[PDB]
């Protein structure tokens, strides 16, 4: 499985509402400005060295997903299960979590 | 007993004491609309309040006791530019001797200096990772008493917070001039608010300090979450002190529908700076005049009012059916013209029967002037449904601990910065 992981080094998304369902990906060095993430599932998706800056996360279901060395600025996490263990060595600035989904406080896998 | 006391008057600031201290005010000092007796200072050079005493009251003695008291409202520190940045807000130092009041990240500092440059500092520390704070962006009654023989003490809201011996300090010669201005603050978007600055020539005891706290609290008028006047025709988010992780919500609109406490609350975070709880969650509560004889918009004690509930940007009315089963009358949100004769008039309370100041309580009443009871919450099958009950009145009569009948009104404030 780990042998099939796709990697996208370097991305610059700006002003788009962007949903999906992606599995087994790694994003490294992305830079998102004023983006909307509505109703997306994340399985084994890892964001690395990213910047989110006035982003907006709504109805996000996360299955083994992490944000490492990521920076969030004026972002909103509305109705998402992105708990505090999915931000590894991150920095949030003026970020807001609202209507957090119910779930475990530790990564339990969603097989 | 008071030597300096800055209060407001007709488009100026004066000193009530019989000394007539000259006050010089910058061209960028602001005032509130409603309580113009509260003063705002921002981070510029023109934001200046300069008060000058007389030579007959200059602190230059060996064992003279003195005290000061004031109210301060400090906004939330938002970024890491605010860390390790002690800035002075009140200054009384000439030739490296005197007293000063300074603020740092989550601190209020009292400092003394003698002519031998000895430093004694007394600090009140408030955390900013707390879920709900009593000090961030809320009015604080700060009073400092200095006993030249024993020790120096800082009092927050009437209670002793810190004390440090000052017996080693020998001679303090404070300045003739007192300066109210931010000094040394690297944040260009930083300000404070102060009100009711008083000076005394004796160390006040706990009795005198509590008397002063109560006298300056204006117990006859309701206060909102930030400690300002409560006002009609203004949206307020609602916080229950007994269960502060939940916010008022409705599910339906009508006689059948009910309003309850839903949770948990969200959070607003800036890593390593603040991890508070969201205060702009739930349904707003507008208060409308019913029988207020006062011309102003201020909500005072025993004012019979109406309560409008803002649901989906439309106004509804907070009422109950008095004649129902049980003691707990469940609160519901109704069409404003379709309320009929349902009990809606709320008597707003600021202080108790004995006059002891407490938080906001709402007393739902019918058209016959009969007390349905204090508005609170009662759990039905694990739903904390909002009710009006006389049980709270019974505990108040028995001087028991009422559970859930005390509320806070939270408007949108610039000093909190939450994204609504
Ligand atoms: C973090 O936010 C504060 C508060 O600003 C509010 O909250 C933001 C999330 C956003 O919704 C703003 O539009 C809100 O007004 C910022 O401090 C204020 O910033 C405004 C400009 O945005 C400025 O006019 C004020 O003077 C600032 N007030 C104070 C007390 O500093 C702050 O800048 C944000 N943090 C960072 C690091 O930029
Ligand atoms: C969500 O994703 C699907 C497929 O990825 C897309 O067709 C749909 O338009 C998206 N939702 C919205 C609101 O655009
Ligand atoms: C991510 O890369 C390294 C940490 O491995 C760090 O030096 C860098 O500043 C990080 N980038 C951001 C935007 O935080």
């Amino acid at each position: 499985y780990a042998s099939r992981t796709k990697v996208f080094p370097g991305e610059r998304v700006e002003h788009v509402t962007f949903n999906f369902t992606l599995e087994n990906q790694i994003h490294r060095g992305g830079q998102y400005f004023n983006d909307k993430f509505i109703g997306l599932r994340l399985k084994s998706v890892s964001f690395e060295d990213s910047l989110f800056e006035e982003c907006y996360f709504e109805d996000v279901t996360s299955s083994n997903t992490f944000f490492r060395n990521c920076t969030f600025i004026n972002t909103v996490f509305y109705n998402t299960d992105l708990f505090e263990y999915k931000f590894v060595n991150s920095r949030l600035i003026n970020s807001t979590f609202l209507h957090n989904k119910e779930g475990c406080p530790l990564d339990v896998t969603g097989t | 007993t008071s030597i300096l006391s800055i209060v407001y008057k007709k488009d100026d600031l004066i000193d009530l004491s019989r000394y007539g201290a000259k006050i010089n005010i910058g061209d960028r000092v602001y005032y509130d609309s409603i309580d113009k007796n509260q003063i705002k200072l921002i981070n510029l050079e023109s934001s200046t309040i300069e008060v000058i005493l007389k030579n007959a009251i200059v602190y230059n003695s060996m064992y003279e006791n003195f005290s000061t008291s004031f109210w301060i409202k400090i906004p939330k520190y938002f970024s890491k530019i605010n860390l390790n940045n002690e800035y002075t807000i009140i200054n009384c130092i000439e030739n490296n001797s005197g007293w000063k009041v300074s603020l740092n990240y989550g601190e209020i500092i009292w400092t003394l200096q003698d002519n031998k440059q000895n430093i004694q500092r007394v600090v009140f520390k408030y955390s900013q990772m707390v879920n709900i704070s009593d000090y961030i962006n809320r009015w604080i009654f700060v009073t400092i008493t200095n006993n030249r023989l024993t020790k120096s003490k800082i009092y927050i809201n009437g209670r002793l917070i810190d004390q440090k011996p000052i017996s080693n300090l020998g001679n303090i010669h404070a300045s003739n001039k007192i300066m109210f201005k931010l000094d040394g603050c690297r944040d260009p978007r930083r300000y404070i608010m102060i009100k009711y600055f008083n000076l005394f020539d004796k160390e006040l005891n706990e009795k005198e300090i509590k008397d002063l706290y109560d006298s300056q609290s204006n117990s006859g008028i309701l206060k909102d979450f930030w400690g300002n006047y409560l006002q009609y025709d203004k949206p307020y988010y609602m916080l229950n002190l007994f269960d502060p992780n939940k916010y008022v919500d409705v599910n339906n609109i009508g006689i059948r529908g009910y309003m309850y406490l839903k949770g948990p609350r969200g959070s607003v975070v800036t890593t390593n700076i603040y991890l508070n709880s969201t205060l702009y969650e739930g349904t707003k509560f507008i208060i409308k005049k019913y029988a207020s004889g006062n011309e102003d918009n201020i909500v005072r004690n025993n004012d019979r009012v109406y309560i409008n509930v803002v649901v989906k940007n439309k106004e509804y009315r907070l009422a109950t059916n008095a004649s129902q089963a049980g003691v707990e009358k469940i609160l519901s949100a109704l069409e404003i013209p379709d309320v009929g004769n349902l009990s809606q008039v709320v008597v707003m309370k600021s202080k108790d029967d004995q006059g002891i100041r407490n938080k906001c309580k709402m007393n739902l009443q019918d058209n016959n002037g009969n007390d349905i009871g204090f508005i609170g919450f009662h759990l039905y099958d694990n739903i904390a449904k909002l009710v009006a009950s006389n049980w709270y009145n019974r505990q108040v009569g028995k001087a028991s601990r009422t559970f859930g009948c005390s509320w806070e009104f939270i408007p949108v404030d610039d000093g909190w910065g939450e994204s609504s």
